[PDB]
């Protein structure tokens, strides 16, 4: 994480068989839905919609 | 326009607030009332969330997008599912 390889950690979380702490590493990803805005084709939501509640943990 | 007169409902526009405003008012004493008055809620809110097909502050401000009107959908019957 100091590294900044947030995604090697969580391959390694998952590796070690603690595939919740990769989930708990996942909470600082800013909320986005790409279909609020009427496009085309139906987007992926991403990010976590609860950070405020996932932050505070 | 014959000796026998004719009702049809005012085709069907507002029953569904008019029912849900109507029970929002015997709530006001429905404290001491017990018949069916829990049944009947229980079916014409899920007609609401259903078949509502009723105001939504303005459920689309602009244009509906069938999936926006679906997921709003989802989130009004799941508001329903948790008071039930």
């Amino acid at each position: 994480i100091r590294a900044g390889m947030t995604d090697e950690a969580q391959r390694l979380c998952k590796r070690c068989g603690q595939a919740w702490r990769a989930a708990t590493l996942e909470g600082w990803k800013l909320y986005h839905d790409a279909n609020i805005n009427g496009g085309t084709e139906l987007q992926a939501v991403e990010g976590n919609p609860y950070r405020c509640v996932w932050k505070t943990c | 326009s014959a000796q026998c007169p004719h009702f049809k409902p005012n085709a069907g526009v507002a029953a569904i607030h008019d029912y849900a405003g109507w029970v929002r008012n015997l709530s006001n004493e429905a404290g001491e009332l017990e018949a069916v008055v829990k049944q009947w809620g229980l079916t014409w809110t899920l007609c609401e969330s259903l078949w509502g097909q009723l105001k939504e502050l303005e459920a689309s401000l602009d244009e509906p997008n069938e999936y926006v009107r679906n997921l709003e959908r989802r989130k009004a019957f799941s508001h329903w599912l948790a008071h039930t």
